[PDB]
């Protein structure tokens, strides 16, 4: 801190440009200097107590990344947990009193902390336990169903999405009066998201339609060019989002967050598909890349549905199962080399091309895990005997097309035995031991990942708010409004506005629930049995001091 | 700061407007300011006293020009009379509230202060061993017919009033004391070195002498329910010449039920009620009438 | 009463597979190009033939050209190798059929190894959770049923 | 706290414990707020258990 | 006879958990601190000697 002042002297980082050498100030000082017991008390006297609890938890995670040692950081990061969990406990009192006004606590603009929203201060702070509580999650559903009554059903959103007359009905209750009803439907993050799902399955339907049928070597037709105009907008949205959501400093932060890589791989590959599909030489290579490109866009749909409250938690799990698959993928790959080469060495096929020798040591043993066990290609007792080879042995030609023309038969009691050992390791040992690995880590990581998905849910919800309401086929209308916005300037998210008088009524109600909560856990501290033994031993000893001065009698 | 739990005791500091010297003249539009008082900034300590930042309110009283301490007195006696008229309990039913003057020692004006309190029937609670106004009255209340020497003390009161008052006009300062002593029973002496933990029962003791046969019988146990103090209500009923009748317990359980207070309810049923003369259907309709207005 | 509580886990398997069945199925049907491309049959090789590979039915002879017999069954300028199956198309392609073999291998790792064994982790978890609630639930239901009869 | 004691003195004590748990789940469906309902529904759990 | 037998088991159960309440260690610390402090009030009025 001292050096961090002296670094800022001769010159979160904006706090350095703001702090130079009442309650709020004291608290800030305490935090900066780690006065851990004094930071707690300075929180207890000042207002903005929920946001200062998250604003404390903001800086202490930031300061712990700036500490050079592990002992000052983990002492600083533990005092971040105390302000998070007390901001959790204080909002839990405020949410159980007035769910409308505690919702106004999050969306309020505190002038401190760089004028950050209290939900924005919790996601900068990576405070996952603040998003885990039901007051924030129910408030995140209300913004997800923005002015659409978040107890709305799923199916009647779908029927209203395909019937915009059904918007103007008794269903889909909400909070120009005809035009006011329109934008609060289509501008809500449920209807934007469903419009980005229904259009994107139509992208995959169109992609498939232009890949299975309408893909002739000619220069392209109607539905192929409509795909090009489609994925130009998927290139636009992703690009625009990445640049918005100082130029190339946002670039390196965009090349992380590995689904942004899969958005990049998909489009990158797509280009290499269209670029090879338009040249006459590389046409068959152009379709091969676009078929891989359809898979990357289809797995991209599995990232779209992590916003879901029923699927989202699950999708995040199967990335945590990758360490268990990679053990299965290693242990099998050890055992597939061991079984596969020993089988191909015992029976000696005469067709020993390297694409086929590599096919019988990896691919034919790999398919035995999935029921495809070609006995007639490995067991000579199911083959027809022939002098198909000239080498001095006994051979018995197998019937398979890629089992070799003429295998051996010398130790084919052992190839039968080695198949039996393989099915015991692969199907019995390895498959059923992977389920033990999956059932264990699903016990472990789910309580962490559902704790993790809460915060992610909030971030996702917030995003769709900046995203325009029109579908990605039709989003050129939305992107030309931004291009006309940066050209009409040249000749010249949630954010609930608090009134000036309603702000203090928001604060003083919240500061009542702080002083009600501080005087609740102080009673539970004093009425703890550890404190009654503390106080009685301070009374018996004090009664013994009254006995010490009567002993003289 | 002594009890760190506490309940943040409330105390209204009724002052006159023309004495507070650091008046920032709070905001003439509508009076809504959070405006802070300037506290230590004064070289004066004369007739220009400040206001304290320890009271939950301050009923400033604007009689006239900035000056004497006389205008707020007729207000408080008009105020505390209204408080005593107000009933206590959820629904406006229960007991008339207890108001009492606590007379730590004062001056000539303090004696004519509490004469009006007797005229508005306030149970004064003067403390013995105090001084100027209290011990001048404390020696008189122990100078009644049986401890006094009959009519010889009528000439002795000439002497004892001068002991606490070197100031003149003794005659009405004698004469107004008997005007107080016409009442004689809306007034009790806090005995020196006989309370300070029993104070809460001495406060209780003065109210029963005050209600003792017109003022909406305070019954001494209905009162301990309204104070929400259980330890008083047991020792009143377990001890102290235990002669509780029917209607003494009947209206006591009403305020135990109307005001929530379930621990008082178990006490009264432990000492036994009728419940066949208690659950008359007026009282059940009375019980449902004290439901909160914004309920379900 | 338990297997109605397992429906949220099946619907994740049904979603994750349905994502992966579209991804594997259309990429396979795009790499090998069958000439019999009727919509009841194109829809049969992108959903139904990959779905049956989860249950042991893996038609290698219909996806791998190295198990097929080579022929100039098509007129388009490539190499084709007619597959023997009745609904595998009369004449698939063979251009990147090293990858269709590879894409089958990736499919069996996701469907049979990842997805099936991760569903058992989902079934074993919720059977730990919901059974103490559902047996608590079935008591009341038992009484109601008894009363009815 | 008074509902607990009035249960402790009257007869029909098993059925009044279920009859209490009947109405308090019913009243918690009739409360407009979540703070009076969950305080009412928690006092249903005390009469059930 | 169905009620009074059942109301016996209520008054037997209420006077069973009240004993377990009073013999809890949280209540013995409650009662001893109400006895040590009460013994200190007997020590406060012998200090004058
Ligand atoms: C005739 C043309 C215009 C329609 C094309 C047919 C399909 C491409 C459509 C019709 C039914 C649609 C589905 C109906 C049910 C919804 C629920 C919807 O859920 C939500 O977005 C909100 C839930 C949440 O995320 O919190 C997801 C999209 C989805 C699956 C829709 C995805 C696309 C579908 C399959
Ligand atoms: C040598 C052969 C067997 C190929 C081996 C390659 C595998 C290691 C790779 C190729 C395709 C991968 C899958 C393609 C689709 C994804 C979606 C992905 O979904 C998420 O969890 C999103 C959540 C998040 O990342 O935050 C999980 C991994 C998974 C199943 C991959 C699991 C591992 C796979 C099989
Ligand atoms: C699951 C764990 C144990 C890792 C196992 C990975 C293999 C099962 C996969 C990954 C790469 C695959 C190979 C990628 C390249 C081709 C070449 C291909 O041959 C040809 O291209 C010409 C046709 C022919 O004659 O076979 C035959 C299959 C093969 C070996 C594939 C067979 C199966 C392989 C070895
Ligand atoms: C696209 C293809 C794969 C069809 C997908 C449809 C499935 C979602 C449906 C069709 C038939 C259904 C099954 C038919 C029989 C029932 C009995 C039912 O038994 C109960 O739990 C009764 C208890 C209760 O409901 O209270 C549980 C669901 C189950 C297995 C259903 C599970 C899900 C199924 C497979
Ligand atoms: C399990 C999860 C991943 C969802 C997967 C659902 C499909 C595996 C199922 C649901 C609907 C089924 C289809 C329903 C309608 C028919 C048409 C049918 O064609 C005919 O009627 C004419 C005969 C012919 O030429 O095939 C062929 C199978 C097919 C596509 C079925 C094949 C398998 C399908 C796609």
């Amino acid at each position: 801190i001292r050096n961090l002042l002296d670094q800022a002297s001769h010159s979160v980082g904006h706090v350095l440009r703001m702090l130079l050498g009442p309650w709020s100030d004291l608290l800030l000082w305490a935090l900066l200097l780690n006065r851990a017991q004094m930071a707690m008390y300075f929180w207890e006297m000042g207002s903005n107590a929920v946001s200062s609890a998250l604003g404390a938890c903001l800086l202490l995670r930031v300061m712990a990344r700036l500490e050079p040692d592990a002992e000052e950081a983990a002492r600083r990061k533990d005092l971040a947990f105390k302000f998070e969990g007390m901001g959790v406990d204080l909002f839990g009192e405020c949410y159980r009193s007035s769910e409308v006004r505690a919702a106004r606590l999050l969306l309020r603009r505190c002038p401190l902390w760089g004028d950050a929203t209290c939900l924005q201060l919790a996601m900068q702070a990576d405070a996952r336990a603040f998003f885990a509580q039901d007051g924030v999650q129910s408030l995140l559903t209300q913004k997800w169903w923005g002015d659409m009554a978040s107890t709305t059903p799923i199916w009647a959103l779908v029927l209203a999405f395909f019937c915009p007359p059904l918007i103007y009905t008794r269903l889909i209750t909400f909070r120009r009066r005809c035009l006011r009803r329109w934008f609060h439907f289509w501008g809500a993050p449920v209807t934007i998201f469903m419009g980005n799902v229904v259009s994107y399955l139509l992208f995959l339907l169109l992609f498939s339609r232009v890949l299975l049928v309408d893909f002739q070597p000619a220069p392209p037709g109607s539905l192929e060019l409509l795909l090009y105009f489609w994925a130009f907008t998927l290139l636009c949205e992703e690009l625009r989002q990445g640049l918005s959501g100082s130029l190339s400093q946002r670039l390196r932060l965009y090349l992380a967050d590995s689904w942004n890589q899969c958005d990049l791989v998909a489009l990158t590959c797509f280009l290499l598909g269209v670029g090879c599909r338009l040249t006459p030489g590389l046409y068959h290579l152009g379709r091969t890349v676009l078929c891989i490109d359809f898979m990357v866009f289809t797995v991209r749909l599995l990232h779209i549905f992590t916003v879901n409250k029923q699927l989202g938690p699950k999708i995040v799990i199967v990335s945590k199962m990758m360490k268990d698959v990679f053990f299965f993928l290693f242990f099998l790959g050890v055992w597939l080399v061991a079984y596969g080469v020993a089988t191909e060495g015992l029976l000696r096929p005469r067709d020993s091309d390297f694409p086929s020798i590599l096919r019988r040591v990896f691919y034919r043993p790999y398919l035995q895990i999935f029921g495809q066990i070609p006995q007639e290609d490995m067991d000579v007792a199911l083959m027809e005997h022939s002098n198909c080879s000239s080498e001095p042995g006994f051979w018995a030609h197998p019937p398979g097309a890629q089992a070799g023309t003429c295998v051996s038969q010398y130790a084919n009691w052992l190839v039968v035995l080695l198949l039996v050992i393989f099915l015991l390791v692969a199907n019995i040992l390895l498959v059923n031991l992977l389920i033990a690995m999956f059932s264990y880590t699903f016990g472990k990581v789910q309580g962490n990942s559902d704790l993790y998905w809460k915060a992610q849910r909030y971030r996702l919800i917030r995003e769709f708010h900046s995203r325009p309401a029109l579908a990605p086929p039709f989003i050129v209308i939305s992107h030309l409004r931004l291009l006309l916005r940066q050209l009409c300037r040249r000749p010249r998210h949630f954010r609930v506005y608090l009134s000036k008088e309603a702000e203090r009524k928001l604060l003083t109600w919240e500061s009542v629930h702080k002083e009600n909560f501080l005087l609740a856990r102080a009673r539970d501290k004093r009425e703890s049995d550890s404190e009654r033994l503390k106080r009685t031993s301070q009374k018996v000893d004090l009664a013994l001091k009254q006995l010490g001065h009567i002993r003289e009698y | 700061m002594a009890s760190t739990g506490g309940t943040k005791v409330v105390a209204m500091g009724v002052a006159p407007w023309g004495v507070v010297r650091n008046r920032d003249t709070l905001i003439n539009p509508k009076g809504s300011f959070p405006a802070r008082y300037r506290w230590r900034g004064d070289p004066e300590d004369g007739v220009q006293f400040p206001l304290d930042y320890n009271y939950s309110a301050f009923f400033l009283v604007d009689d006239g020009t900035h000056g004497c301490l006389g205008g707020e007195n007729r207000f408080r006696l008009r105020l505390e009379s209204y408080i005593s008229q107000q009933k206590t309990g959820v629904g406006g039913t229960g007991i008339d509230i207890p108001v009492l003057l606590l007379l730590i020692d004062g001056d000539e004006k303090m004696l004519t202060r509490i004469e009006n309190a007797t005229q508005a029937q306030l149970p004064c609670l003067l403390v013995a061993g105090s001084g100027g106004a209290a011990d001048c009255l404390a020696e008189t209340l122990e100078d009644t017919l049986a401890p006094g020497s009959g009519g010889a003390r009528q000439g002795e009161a000439r002497d004892r009033i001068r002991r606490f008052f070197p100031k003149g006009d003794l005659e009405v300062l004698q004469a107004q004391v008997e005007r107080i002593m016409t009442r004689k029973e809306l007034l009790t002496v806090y005995s020196s070195e006989d309370g300070s933990e029993e104070f809460e029962t001495i406060v209780l003791k003065a109210l029963v002498k005050a209600c003792g046969e017109a003022s909406a019988y305070l019954d001494e146990l209905r009162l301990a329910v309204a104070w929400n103090r259980v330890d008083i209500a047991q020792s009143e009923l377990f001890r102290g010449d235990i002669q509780w009748r029917s209607f003494h317990l009947e209206a006591s359980l009403m305020d135990a039920l109307l005001n929530d207070r379930p621990e008082f309810v178990r006490l009264l049923i432990s000492h036994g009620l009728s419940l066949g003369h208690f659950l008359t259907p007026m009282r059940l309709a009375q019980l449902y009438s004290a439901a909160p207005s914004n309920s379900l």
